[PDB]
């Protein structure tokens, strides 16, 4: 008695944003429904515009999310740990200097398993800073 | 327009009906056909033989 | 054809050999899109969507995004 | 039928008086059922009163027989009366919907008064007694018959389909039956032609091998509460119950020939409670009557010689036919004239559409023939 | 390890701590409003329902009599095997 | 004609598909997510600082610590508990004057 | 599924379709990213990090 | 697979033609028969009451598989220690002089 | 403690509510053995043996969105754990068997006990008994198990064979204009044919390890099925 | 009276307390375990005879006839005395719904009273108690409250190496 069963008992107008959701479906149906559009589980159509369109799309704003949410914290470790451990000590280079050390830091990327061992590994006779620089 | 299709397949789909093909009912009602006029004749006379006989 | 693993359909012929050597074909009644049409390059004459927007123009400004994707920081880096 | 405010008052006002004639009609219906019980005991058949096990082939689960565990009283006019048995059958209904509330009460404490209050806002499970007036009575049959349309199609596509997908009839004869059982309520269904469905049907599915979902439907459709289902042996044996005391009263009207002496509204009671005449119809005695000899017709000869009635499952299918009204179709056949895609003309048609259109338009045939005349040159060059 | 580390959610918004004695409590205090009015009458199948199965794990715990130790479910540090305290 | 589906709203669909279609289903799915929730629900200290960060546990300023120390303030203030209590502290106050003067 | 749908025969008709350009521009991308990361990280002017031996994810995750 | 139809009267064999584990307990051994497994299998399978023997099983592994795996994995008792520490039973009980408050009257 | 994070398929709900809108046929179907469970006409079962068909249809989906789009880089399967997938596969398994159980049919069970009459009852017959009602439960395993590591696996080597891809086309490209521009030709080409034949492969398996994980679920139904013949 | 209520907060913290707990409430937490048990016992007892009684009469012969298992000959004939009590007088045998009311409500009702009152058989043993355990009982039913650090507030008994916190 409070509250219809049905969906029948309509809550607006039939004309209700009309216009909006004819454009929004003329939008959706143009390629869509289409007889080469034959889907497999409704997951993977058959309109190769479909996979052209969206595989961009999709790797561009994971990409986006990966490099500046995701990564960045891997990026603000290594500064802060390689540069006194505080986030101030970090600060108080240049934005410059902060370049350098995030560019090193996509070299240790692209090398990871393949590159130079020296990019981590200190040689014996190195007289580069240690460990226990900063302790 | 056509409701009665409409109102059946709702209601098999409803009723755990997914499947869509009806190989039993096409074999039934398959080679169903309006006939010739000589096949009417045909029948026309063996129904008069019925109710003479 | 193929583009990578996009293949061209290929419409299946309907008429019997009989019955088409009686067609006559007449390209006057076609549109002007599709004369001398080549099944193996049928979008020969298609319009560009965007007049003087070749498709080198739009690789060209993919890569220029990407350099700047990579260069942006070189030229005007930021603070932690 | 959808809860109103108007109904919520009606009931409320008459709660108590519904209670208390409730409470007369359980007293007598309690003496008309001791009645049919004793009798049943004392000369019931001894697979009836033992209550013989019917099991399935399949999962050997236990379920009523209806040549077993089902029994026509052929003489119980002499200690009960028809009308008592009418009685009897709708105070069987009230008192199934009155106990599932009850259960509800009993279950949920003083929780339960705002689901009260959403149940007396509809007649759908209200008792019989609540109505003191003939438009109370009018609305609250209405409400019933709307359940029963609601239910009814659902469980008729639900058997058709199963058997349909799963099975085939045997001669053109059963072919028939089978295609006519399922009829529209618009055309008039003969009870001859459609019986042998009923074997077919034996053969494919007895009463004793019912689907929980198909009972389900099926009590549905019988305006028989539902919730908690449970195991399938409760409301198959409501079901049972109740078509058992209907063919009692059948049998015996039959052989009193009780109907043609029965008044119009009585008739048309006795329609109903057969899920032959709804009220919505406006049906007249004529047309009552045709359908109740038609059901009579179906219940056929044998029914009368030796109490056996024919496949329950067929019997409710075609009792229930008539609330499958045809589907609705509103609307001018003008309406046929627009357009249903007018919102995507603006965007024209691609180099794609293009090339469909010029390939499989009214040039077909000479792209063809162009096409294929090159593709041999082709082949014939590179050869 | 580093490929390892690429199998993780993406989407990591905000995280919330309470201690199960808090809420447990809590609950508790909720199920006690909503069982304590005089019309559900504590035979009633809901009540039971709602108090019989706790009372009886509780009562289980309290039976319990281990010749081994448990080491306390929310200590500061669980990730050592040689120290369970 | 009538349809669950095409004429029920969803919350009313989602309750009929679940308790006259699946309901073993969603039995075992309530029996598992309290399962879960009884016994998969607890991240000691120790193990948040090994796995509990994406790139590792910043202990330079150790926000666990702070967590702590805020929730205990907030206790401390809300109910009103007196810390300096002998219970908490082992000794009288008189003792622990003694020793803050000591120290 | 791949059944249909506009195919350019080669790279000069990419652009007579919307969502074929897009791609082209996508490809486009993809590829001169990798001779920016070439110029960008094998440069005359790049250093390491003289902290590089202070700390490294081989110790953290060790 | 295929139906299963339960066997007449008629055709389930004597008790007396059962083995057990060594022979059959006919006669001046009857009563050895509730002891001796293998006998009640024999005659369960003999009987076609197959399930006896199949039914216990599964739901038994059902049973381990669901609930008193978890319930043995969580809150089982391990072995008990070398050393163990014993309760002195002195813990619970009152102080002397404590005024407990009075029971509910 | 309490984490809130949110799936990776917002978009494709987005593109789902975009493109659905309106009806559309479905003729592919990636596990289409759920539909057609009879092939010998007037063969008919009392039990609900298309209950199977939505939950079929939702995972198949559900998972194909998941999978088959992680390919692309850096989208996540935010379902990928162990034991989640032991949840799912236990509710669908377990709920199966249940299902069978509370029919309170035990004769069910009687194909449980392996063999003939003619073989030991206690020393062959009950021993092979035991070890089948453990193999159901091993089924149920296996099938999680095997739904979890060839994701895990196939993207791990994604992983590092991409790895390697890069660091020798950023560091090593120059050669193109030195005089062994050949080697890295054929270290380039050989890359990228590996490339393509991964990704194909990966396309192929993630298909059909849904089809072997409907498969396990619909052999299991299948198992304690008894169909009647209609006369 | 609704004790449940009252005694869960009394029940976890106890839990929560359970170094305090002395042999008594232990006893006490035996005793009722054991009667929770004897209670289920006796109402599956009940259970069982109302199923036996509303059985049909096809149902008890199949049943409680031939074949016998074992055969030795005692089954047989308590099977046969079993079967001859039963069929002898005349049996109330519903179906459905009413058999379910029939066999469950009784039951439920004894289960649900005799837990009943032996939850206020406990409640008044903690009530009667001298130990930490009693007074926190006590002090809740005065106050309504569970007061918890009772036991080291009144400095409830520790064993001689533990009294060091109490020196204060
Ligand atoms: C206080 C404690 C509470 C405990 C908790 C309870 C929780 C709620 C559960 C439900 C309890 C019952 C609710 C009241 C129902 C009304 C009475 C009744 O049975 O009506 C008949 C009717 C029987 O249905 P049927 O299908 O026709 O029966 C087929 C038989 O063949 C029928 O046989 P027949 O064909 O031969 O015909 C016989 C017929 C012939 O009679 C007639 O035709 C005349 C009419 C008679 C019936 C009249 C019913 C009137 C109902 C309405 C009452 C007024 C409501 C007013 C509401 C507003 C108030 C302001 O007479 C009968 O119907 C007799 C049936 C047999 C008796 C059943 C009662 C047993 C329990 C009572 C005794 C308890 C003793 C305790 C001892 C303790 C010792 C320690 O009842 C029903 O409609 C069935 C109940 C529907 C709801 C079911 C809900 C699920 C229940 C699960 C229970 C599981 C066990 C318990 C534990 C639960 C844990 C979850
Ligand atoms: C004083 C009176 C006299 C005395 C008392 C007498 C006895 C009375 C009691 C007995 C009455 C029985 C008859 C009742 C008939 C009416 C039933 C009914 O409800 O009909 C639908 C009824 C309308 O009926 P109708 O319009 O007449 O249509 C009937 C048709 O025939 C349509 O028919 P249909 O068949 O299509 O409808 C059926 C539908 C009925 O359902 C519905 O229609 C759904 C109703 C709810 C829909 C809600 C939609 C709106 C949601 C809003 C959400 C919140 C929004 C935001 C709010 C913000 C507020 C600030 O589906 C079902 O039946 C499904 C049944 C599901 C059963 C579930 C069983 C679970 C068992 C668990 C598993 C156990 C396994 C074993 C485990 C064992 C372990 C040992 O629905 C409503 O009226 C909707 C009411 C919505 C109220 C507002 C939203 C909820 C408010 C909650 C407030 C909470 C406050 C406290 C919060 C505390 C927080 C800490
Ligand atoms: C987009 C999102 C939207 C929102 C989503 C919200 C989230 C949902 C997520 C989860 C959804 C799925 C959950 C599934 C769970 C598993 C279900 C399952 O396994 O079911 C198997 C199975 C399926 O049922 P079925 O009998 O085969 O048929 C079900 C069809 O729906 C029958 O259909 P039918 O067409 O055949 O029958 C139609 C019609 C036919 O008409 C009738 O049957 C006549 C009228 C019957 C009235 C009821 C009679 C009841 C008799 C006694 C039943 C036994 C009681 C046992 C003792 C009490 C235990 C509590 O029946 C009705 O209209 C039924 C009306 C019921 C209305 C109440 C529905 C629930 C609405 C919410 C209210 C409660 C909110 C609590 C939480 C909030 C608190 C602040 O369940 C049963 O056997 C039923 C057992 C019911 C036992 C009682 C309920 C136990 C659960 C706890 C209750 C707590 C009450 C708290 C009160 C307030 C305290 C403050
Ligand atoms: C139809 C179903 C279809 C669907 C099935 C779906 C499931 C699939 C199957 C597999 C299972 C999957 C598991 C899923 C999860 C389910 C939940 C779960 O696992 O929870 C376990 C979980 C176990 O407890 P726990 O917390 O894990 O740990 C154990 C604690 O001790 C807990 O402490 P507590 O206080 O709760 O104690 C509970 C107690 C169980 O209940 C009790 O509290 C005590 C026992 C109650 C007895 C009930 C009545 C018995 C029958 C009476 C007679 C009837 C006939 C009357 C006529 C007689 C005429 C002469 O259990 C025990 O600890 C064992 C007690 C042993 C007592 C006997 C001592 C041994 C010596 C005496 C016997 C041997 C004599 C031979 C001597 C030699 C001669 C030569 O909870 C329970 O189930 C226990 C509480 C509920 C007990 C209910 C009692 C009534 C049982 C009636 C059954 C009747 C039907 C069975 C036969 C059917 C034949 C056709
Ligand atoms: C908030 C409340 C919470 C409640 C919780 C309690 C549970 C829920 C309560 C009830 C809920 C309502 C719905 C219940 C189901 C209704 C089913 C139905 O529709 O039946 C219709 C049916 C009526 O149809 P009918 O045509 O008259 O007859 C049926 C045909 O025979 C049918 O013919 P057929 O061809 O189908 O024949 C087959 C039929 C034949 O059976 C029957 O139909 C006969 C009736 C049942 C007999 C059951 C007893 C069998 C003998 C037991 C012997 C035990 C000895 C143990 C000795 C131990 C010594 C130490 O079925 C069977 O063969 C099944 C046999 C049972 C197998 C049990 C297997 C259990 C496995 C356990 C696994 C392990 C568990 C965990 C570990 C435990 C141990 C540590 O109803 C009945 O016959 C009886 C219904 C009884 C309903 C249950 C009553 C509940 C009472 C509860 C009291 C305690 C409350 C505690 C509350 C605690 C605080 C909250
Ligand atoms: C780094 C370490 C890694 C370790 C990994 C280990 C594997 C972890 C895998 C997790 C994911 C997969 C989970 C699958 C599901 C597992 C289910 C399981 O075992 O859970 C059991 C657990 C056991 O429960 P429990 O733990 O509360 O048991 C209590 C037992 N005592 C009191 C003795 C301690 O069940 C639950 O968690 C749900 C319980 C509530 C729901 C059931 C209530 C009804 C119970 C009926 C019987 C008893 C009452 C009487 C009858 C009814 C009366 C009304
Ligand atoms: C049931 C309330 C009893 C007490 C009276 C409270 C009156 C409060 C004042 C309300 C004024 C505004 C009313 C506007 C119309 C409301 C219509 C309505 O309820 O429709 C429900 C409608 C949905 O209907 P359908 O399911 O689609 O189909 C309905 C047909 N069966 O719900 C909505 O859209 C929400 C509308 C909310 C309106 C405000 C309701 C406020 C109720 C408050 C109740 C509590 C007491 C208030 C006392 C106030 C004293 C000054
Ligand atoms: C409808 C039934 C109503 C019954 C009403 C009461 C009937 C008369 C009393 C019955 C006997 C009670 O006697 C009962 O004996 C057992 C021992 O056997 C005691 O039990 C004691 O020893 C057992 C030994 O195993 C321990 O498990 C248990 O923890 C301990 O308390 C009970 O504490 C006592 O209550």
């Amino acid at each position: 008695v409070l509250f219809s069963t049905y969906r029948s008992s309509r809550l607006v107008s039939k004309e209700f944003l009309h216009g909006p959701v004819m454009r929004f479906r003329a939008l959706g149906e143009y390629y869509f429904q289409r007889a080469w559009n034959g889907t497999l589980n409704w997951a993977l159509p058959g309109e190769y515009r479909l996979y052209a369109v969206m595989i961009p799309f999709i790797y561009f704003y994971h990409r986006w999310h990966n490099d500046h949410t995701l990564d960045r914290d891997h990026v603000e470790k290594a500064m802060i740990m390689r540069w006194g451990g505080t986030l101030e000590d970090v600060r108080k280079l240049s934005a410059k200097d902060q370049l350098r050390v995030r560019c090193f830091t996509d070299i240790e990327k692209l090398y990871s398993a393949y590159g130079p061992k020296d990019t981590y590994l200190q040689p014996p006779g190195d007289t580069l800073p240690g460990k226990d620089f900063y302790r | 327009w056509c409701p009665e299709v409409r109102d059946r397949a709702e209601l098999e789909v409803d009723i755990t009906g997914w499947q869509w093909w009806s190989p039993l009912e096409e074999r039934r009602l398959l080679p169903v056909r309006l006939r010739s006029v000589n096949e009417v004749r045909e029948i026309m006379s063996k129904t008069q033989a019925k109710k003479s006989a | 054809y193929n583009m990578l693993v996009f293949r061209d359909p290929k419409r299946r012929p309907q008429l019997s050999e009989e019955e088409r050597a009686k067609v006559v074909v007449n390209q006057a009644e076609w549109p002007e899109e599709f004369k001398d049409f080549d099944p193996d390059d049928p979008y020969k004459n298609s319009p560009e969507i965007i007049k003087g927007m070749s498709s080198w123009n739009l690789f060209l400004w993919g890569v220029e995004c990407a350099f700047i994707y990579q260069f942006y920081e070189l030229v005007f880096p930021k603070s932690i | 039928m959808q809860g109103s405010w108007s109904v919520l008052k009606k009931n409320c006002s008459n709660f108590f008086p519904g209670l208390l004639a409730f409470a007369q009609q359980t007293q007598e219906a309690y003496g008309i059922w001791l009645r049919i019980y004793n009798r049943q005991q004392k000369y019931g058949p001894t697979d009836f009163v033992e209550q013989s096990e019917t099991f399935s082939p399949d999962y050997h689960k236990r379920f009523h027989s209806q040549d077993k565990n089902m029994w026509v009283d052929k003489e119980l006019c002499t200690e009960v009366s028809q009308k008592e048995v009418a009685r009897l059958m709708t105070y069987k209904l009230d008192m199934w919907r009155m106990a599932h509330c009850a259960g509800a009460l009993l279950a949920t404490g003083g929780y339960a008064i705002p689901f009260g209050l959403f149940w007396l806002a509809n007649d759908t499970w209200v008792p019989s007694s609540f109505n003191l007036t003939g438009e109370e009575l009018r609305a609250w049959r209405e409400a019933q018959d709307l359940y029963r349309y609601r239910s009814a199609p659902s469980y008729l596509t639900d058997t058709k389909w199963h058997f349909d997908f799963h099975a085939y009839p045997w001669n053109e004869t059963q072919e028939r039956a089978w295609d006519d059982l399922f009829e529209k309520n618009d055309v008039r269904r003969d009870p001859k032609v459609v019986r042998p469905a009923a074997e077919m049907y034996d053969g494919f599915i007895k009463f004793e091998l019912i689907r929980r979902k198909s009972l389900r439907h099926l009590c549905r459709s019988m305006n028989i509460p539902t919730f908690p289902m449970l195991a399938r042996l409760c409301n198959g044996t409501r079901v049972r119950d109740y078509w058992n005391l209907a063919w009692c009263e059948d049998y015996m009207v039959i052989t009193q020939r009780l109907h043609e002496s029965m008044t119009d509204e009585e008739l048309y009671d006795y329609a109903w409670r057969r899920y032959l005449a709804p009220y919505d119809k406006n049906l007249n005695r004529e047309q009552l009557m045709e359908r109740v000899e038609d059901y009579f017709e179906f219940l056929g000869p044998d029914f009368v010689a030796h109490g056996k009635a024919p496949n329950l499952v067929i019997l409710t299918n075609y009792v229930l036919g008539y609330y499958n009204d045809p589907a609705y179709l509103e609307g001018d056949i003008s309406e046929l004239d627009k357009n249903d895609y007018d919102h995507l003309a603006s965007w024209g048609k691609d180099a794609f559409l293009r090339r469909l259109e010029f390939e499989n338009g009214p040039l077909r045939d000479q792209v063809e023939a162009h096409t294929q005349r090159l593709l041999a040159e082709r082949a014939a060059i590179a050869k | 390890s580093n490929p390892a580390d690429h199998f993780r959610p993406n989407l990591k918004a905000l995280t919330l701590y309470a201690e199960r004695q808090h809420y447990v409590d809590r609950w508790l205090h909720v199920k006690e409003r909503w069982l304590a009015p005089w019309y559900l009458p504590w035979w009633s199948p809901l009540f039971q329902l709602g108090t019989w199965y706790s009372q009886r794990s509780r009562n289980l715990f309290l039976v319990e009599n281990h010749l081994s130790y448990r080491p306390y479910k929310f200590r500061r540090n669980d990730e050592d095997r040689n120290n369970p305290y | 004609v009538y349809t669950r589906w095409k004429c029920d709203r969803l919350p009313v669909f989602q309750l009929k598909l679940f308790t006259q279609e699946y309901p073993m289903h969603a039995a075992v799915g309530i029996f598992t997510i309290i399962f879960l929730w009884k016994h998969m629900s607890h991240c000691s200290e120790e193990t948040e600082r090994k796995y509990g960060w994406w790139a590792g546990y910043p202990y330079w300023r150790d926000p666990i610590a702070r967590r702590n120390e805020t929730k205990y303030k907030q206790m401390i203030i809300n109910n009103d508990v007196d810390i300096t209590h002998p219970k908490w502290t082992g000794c009288s106050v008189e003792q622990l004057e003694e020793l803050s003067r000591v120290v | 599924m791949l059944l249909g749908g506009f195919v350019p025969r080669r790279f000069s008709q990419f652009n007579r379709d919307p969502c074929w350009m897009f791609f082209i521009f996508s490809v486009g991308f993809w590829l001169g990213e990798y001779p920016a990361m070439m110029i960008k990280y094998n440069a005359r002017d790049l250093v390491y990090d003289p902290h590089r031996y202070v700390w490294s994810h081989h110790d953290d995750h060790h | 697979g295929e139906l299963f139809v339960r066997p007449k009267l008629e055709e389930i064999p004597p008790a007396d033609q059962c083995r057990g584990f060594f022979g059959p307990l006919n006669d001046s051994l009857k009563f050895l028969r509730l002891l001796d497994i293998k006998w009640m299998m024999n005659r369960a399978v003999a009987m076609r009451r197959e399930y006896l023997i199949a039914t216990p099983t599964l739901f038994t592994f059902i049973w381990m598989f669901t609930w008193k795996g978890a319930v043995i994995y969580f809150w089982g008792d391990r072995a008990p220690p070398r050393r163990m520490d014993w309760n002195t039973e002195e813990t619970g009980r009152l102080p002397l002089g404590f005024k407990p408050t009075p029971a509910p009257l | 403690m309490f984490l809130f994070f949110f799936c990776d398929l917002f978009w494709l709900r987005l593109l789902l509510c975009m493109y659905y809108c309106v009806w559309s046929r479905l003729c592919f179907i990636v596990y289409f053995n759920c539909l057609m469970l009879i092939f010998d006409f007037l063969l008919f079962c009392l039990f609900d043996l298309y209950l199977f068909v939505g939950l079929c249809l939702f995972l198949l989906l559900w998972f194909m969105l998941f999978n088959l789009y992680s390919l692309i880089l850096y989208y996540c399967i935010t379902y990928l754990n162990l034991y989640l997938l032991f949840c799912i596969v236990f509710l669908l398994y377990i709920a199966f068997l249940f299902l069978f159980c509370f029919l309170c049919d035990f004769f069910l069970f009687n194909n449980l006990l392996v063999g003939d009459s003619f073989m030991d009852v206690f020393f062959i017959r009950f021993l092979l008994c035991f070890l089948e009602c453990f193999s159901l439960l091993c089924r149920c395993l296996s099938t999680f198990l095997r739904l979890f590591c060839n994701l895990l696996s196939s993207h791990f080597l994604l992983l590092m064979f991409f790895d390697f891809f890069y660091f020798i086309f950023v560091f090593f490209f120059y050669g193109v204009f030195c005089y062994w521009f050949i080697l890295f030709i054929f270290v380039f080409c050989f890359c990228l044919l590996f490339y393509v034949f991964l990704y194909l492969l990966d396309l192929f398996a993630a298909i059909l390890q849904l089809f072997i994980f409907c498969n396990m679920i619909l052999q299991l139904i299948m198992d304690f099925l008894l169909f009647l013949l209609f006369v | 009276t609704k004790y449940e209520l009252k005694m869960q907060y009394f029940d976890e913290w106890m839990i929560r307390w359970r170094k305090f707990q002395t042999e008594s409430d232990w006893e006490i937490e035996k005793g009722r375990q054991w009667w929770r048990r004897f209670n289920m016992a006796v109402s599956g007892a009940l259970f069982c005879g109302l199923v036996l009684y509303t059985s049909g009469t096809a149902t008890l012969k199949r049943q409680y006839g031939l074949p016998h298992f074992f055969d030795i000959g005692v089954d047989g004939q308590a099977k046969e005395t079993m079967l001859k009590t039963l069929t002898s007088r005349w049996r109330y045998t519903p179906q459905g719904y009413g058999r379910v009311l029939i066999t469950g409500v009784p039951t439920y009702i004894l289960f649900v009273t005799l837990e009943h009152y032996r939850e206020r058989r406990r409640m008044q043993q903690y009530l009667q108690q001298n130990t930490v355990f009693g007074e926190q009982m006590r002090r809740l039913l005065s106050t309504g409250k569970i007061e918890e650090y009772l036991p080291v507030n009144i400095k409830a008994t520790l064993p001689a190496s533990q009294q060091a916190i109490y020196n204060y």
